[PDB]
């Protein structure tokens, strides 16, 4: 089962993430049971002219 | 859950992924309508000795 979290919340400090408390509801749960032991991170580049 | 109880209307929150809900230690006291999306609240009713 693939429990998915996520909260959307708005700050104004660009780093050092501040500290507080906040929730995490379930968002969908994925039907799996592979073999998963590496997570690769993913982003995206803005390739310029 | 199955039993015996009164089904009112209350006014809980209950979030889209939430189904049930507990009061102190596995006791039902609300749940969701399978079929519509209204809340109903499971309360056991009139009791009592005599
Ligand atoms: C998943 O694959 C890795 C790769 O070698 C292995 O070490 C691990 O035992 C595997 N886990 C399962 C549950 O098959
Ligand atoms: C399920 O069926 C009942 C039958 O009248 C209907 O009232 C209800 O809206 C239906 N629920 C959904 C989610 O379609």
């Amino acid at each position: 089962y693939f429990k998915i979290y996520s909260k959307h919340t708005p700050i104004n400090l660009v780093r050092d993430l501040p500290q507080g408390f906040s929730a995490l509801e379930p968002l969908v749960d994925l039907p799996i049971g592979i073999n998963i032991t590496r997570f690769q991170t993913l982003l995206a580049l803005h390739r310029s002219y | 859950l199955t039993g015996t109880g009164v089904l009112t209307e209350s006014n809980k929150k209950f979030l889209p992924f939430q189904q049930f809900g507990r009061d102190i230690a596995d006791t039902t006291d609300a749940v969701r309508d399978p079929q519509t999306l209204e809340i109903l609240d499971i309360t056991p009713c009139s009791f009592g000795g005599v």
